[PDB]
């Protein structure tokens, strides 16, 4: 089976790509540059993690008048999935997104996944399916798996503000702080 | 992605197990796609034109459902034919022979006759399926016997609810007929009855609109709906399952057990991730 | 109510924008440049039709390694809706797409619309809804409405090949030929 | 867009009519969003911390469901409280007075007592809702009387199925309680019973996951489910509706008519595009 992984540079999507590779699937990555504030550190993290995993990454660009910062961006994850399908050529097999539990975002919830699954399946007569293996996990579980993955934590980046050093107050930075990461 | 500080071997095995199921689902979908290749790739524009070219009179029923699937080369319902050809001689096996002879002269194409319909094979390989009808309109089928269903209402329901299913209802019906065709002949429901069950099953369908998801839904729905005589929403009978008897007869019970066993075999094949068991269901 | 119309330069989406304006809604347009072959004539048509209707158009750009031509592009219409939401700021009110009946495309079907409606509603607690007024119409009905709209047919463009003159053989050109347009 | 040559006043009116309905749906969604503003904007992280600060012992039930909606400042179910405070004195109106006194000393915040719970209002305006419990665990409610429900199983079901609904189950329950609170007191179902009906209604929910769509679904489901005593999937009773009687009793029938009339009023208000009729349902 073929698997396209939406990669953001954080531990979650890296753990997904490691799992799919460990299952024996043919894995490739997808990074979306939509003008997010953290596009530069996220892209660097994705390039490094993909080079370690030995997978190629297709970069999809999108631009519109916006001031994307931290916090919820309405429609983001459903746009990342549809970008992977329409622009990333993920028309068969699996497309993976590293959403998990504990967030305040609807598009990280099980109802979001069930709808995205239906959308992808119905557009491909079922030949494509959306998968999110960490759907019911919380960040400490993901951190445990990432420590078993062999991937370097120093190469990951998750701050939604895009600043180096990380801002420390966005939801993802406070995830790292609560994990000593 | 962030939870804001809002806070494994079993979880890992569960995740790999689910990924395996999701990968198998996409594999079976490719199996279904290949089985539906001839229907989905059929030049319906060319079929409609050639129907006008060859044509005692054609019915006003827009069908063009003649593409074969899953190597089942049978014609037993409206969802298997391209058009009705109403015979005008005031005199079922006979009206087929009329349509066969008249078209053999008009045609460019070799005409043949089958158990129920007339197959016009053009030079490029296109097989158009023509169901002989008679005016009183009725359609054949029980050989040598005309059916009692209203051919117009069946065509209206099939097209309306096929449109409401993005043209996936007829593919699902054709896959279901392929599964049922591998059973004993006396333990097979009629093609018209299967189509009426599919109309009733998918009129209020809320699930995923793919043949892979719709096919188990049909058998799960029909194992219950076959227990009672078929009606429309008004409650008026459609006259398609009188051969089974009254509600909860022994015949309808026997069909319910078989429709339920095909559904269990589908669930078991998917749970076992068995591609050969899924192919055995289609022959 | 506010309405964002996905505009492509054809009669269908122009008819939708005219209808929403005629209902009294506050209407704005959205054009997506994803590298389609007809991006130049489509964009010109959109600019002209929008200028006549008196609506502003937000142009959303997207790019990825592709060779988009005529025919079906898997995931296009669902990507156009998600682009309008995530990148076009259509987070409340209505977002309109000019899909209609008679096409061979799943993403022009009623099941597609019902799923897109659920996606948009669930991401916005119902504050946003996807609308397609021409869903059950065929092109001759749309052509009749366009003749009542007052908009110039000469300013519309629908050829999926992007050539001037139109290619004449794509599905949209054969629509125009069957209508004497 | 292209059909390839595959081929009005009524159609125009139908299109404008549907656009009007779709616009009204978005308007009602804004009404629901405003009604749910205090719940959806509540700093649950701060509520959890302040619960630890003020705290004879707190139960291990993770709830934090204390945000008020639709100006209904009532506490009658688990989906209205933030935490249980188990009283340790081996001795319902009394155990509330204990929790009120002990916290008034520990607190920074003014403590108050209500019909069923204890409200700790901090200096910034945050009202945390604390339900007094007793160990034998039971919760109050019928005043001066303890309930028979298992508080742990209710908390487990509420959180599991709230999570399965993207945290929208409790908003829907809170809107439903607001609709029912405007009826006569003797013609109101208990808060625990409403929550058990919502668990049963949304466990297998296939519809749109918005409070706007879920609220009519609850009343449509509960007008039938209230006719029979409440059970879990095992069939074991949950002991929440013994006050209504046996299956199809006169009480349950009376509740069914009211739950059905609220659902008809919701459908009528939406069909009439009546914003004031929708606001009258919430008071
Ligand atoms: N299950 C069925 N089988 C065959 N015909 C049906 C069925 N249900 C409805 N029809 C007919 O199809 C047409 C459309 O019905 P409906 O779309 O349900 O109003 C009417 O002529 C009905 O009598
Ligand atoms: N309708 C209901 N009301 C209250 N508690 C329930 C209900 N259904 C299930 N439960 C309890 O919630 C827990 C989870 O049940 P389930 O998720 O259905 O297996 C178990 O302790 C059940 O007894
Ligand atoms: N810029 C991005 N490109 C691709 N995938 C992304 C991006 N941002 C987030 N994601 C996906 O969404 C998940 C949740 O943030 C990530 O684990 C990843 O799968
Ligand atoms: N490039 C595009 N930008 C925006 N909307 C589009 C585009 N192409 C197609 N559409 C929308 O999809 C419909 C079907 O082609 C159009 O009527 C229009 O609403
Ligand atoms: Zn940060
Ligand atoms: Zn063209």
């Amino acid at each position: 089976a073929e698997a396209a992984v939406l990669l953001s540079g954080g531990m979650d999507s890296a753990a997904c790509a490691h799992m799919l590779l460990r299952k024996g699937y043919r894995v490739r990555g997808l990074f979306i540059d939509f003008g997010q504030a953290a596009v530069a550190p996220e892209a660097t993290a994705v390039s490094t993690l993909a080079n370690i995993l030995g997978i190629a990454v297709t970069t999809i660009s999108a631009s519109a008048p916006n001031r994307f910062g931290s916090g919820e961006l309405v429609g983001r994850n459903a746009f990342l999935v549809m970008s992977g399908i329409f622009l990333g050529g993920a028309h068969s097999g699996l497309i993976a997104i590293g959403i998990h539990a504990g967030t305040p975002y609807y598009d990280c919830s099980p109802p979001f996944l069930s709808r995205m699954k239906q959308v992808a399946q119905e557009h491909t007569s079922g030949r494509l399916d959306v998968v999110a293996p960490l759907l019911d996990w919380h960040k400490p579980d993901i951190y445990s798996y990432f420590q078993r993955s062999g991937l370097p934590i120093e190469a990951t980046y998750s701050c939604e503000s895009g600043t180096i050093p990380p801002c420390g107050s966005c939801a993802s930075c406070r995830d790292r702080r609560a994990l000593g990461c | 992605g962030g939870s804001g500080g809002s806070f494994i071997s079993r979880q890992v095995r569960d995740a790999e197990k689910k990924l395996g199921d999701e990968a198998f689902g996409a594999k079976i979908a490719d199996l279904f796609t290949g089985l539906l290749g001839d229907y989905n790739n059929r030049d319906t524009s060319l079929v409609r034109q050639r129907i006008d070219d060859m044509l005692v009179a054609e019915g006003e029923l827009d069908l063009v459902f003649g593409g074969s699937v899953a190597k089942r080369t049978y014609v037993d319902g409206l969802s298997d034919v391209d058009c009705l050809v109403i015979v005008n001689d005031t005199a079922p096996h006979a009206a087929r022979d009329l349509v066969a002879k008249e078209l053999a002269a008009k045609l460019k194409a070799e005409v043949s006759a089958g158990k129920l319909a007339v197959t016009v094979r053009y030079g490029d390989g296109m097989e158009i399926q023509l169901l002989p009808a008679v005016r009183t309109v009725k359609i054949p089928s029980v050989d040598g016997r005309w059916s009692e269903i209203d051919p117009g209402k069946f065509q209206q329901a099939l097209t309306k609810y096929n449109k409401a299913c993005a043209g996936k209802l007829v593919p699902a019906v054709k896959l279901a007929k392929a599964v049922i065709a591998q059973l004993p002949d006396a333990h097979q429901l009629s093609g018209y009855h299967i189509e009426s069950l599919a109309i009733d099953a998918f009129r209020n369908y809320t699930g995923t609109m793919t043949p892979a998801a719709m096919l188990p839904h049909f058998f799960e729905h029909a194992k219950e709906r076959v227990l009672r005589p078929m009606t429309d929403r008004t409650g008026q009978s459609v006259h398609v399952d009188g051969y089974m008897g009254d509600a909860h007869s022994d015949a309808r019970k026997t069909a319910s057990h078989l429709l339920g066993r095909l559904a269990k075999r589908m669930a078991n094949a998917t749970a076992a991730r068995s591609l050969p068991q899924w192919e055995d269901l289609f022959g």
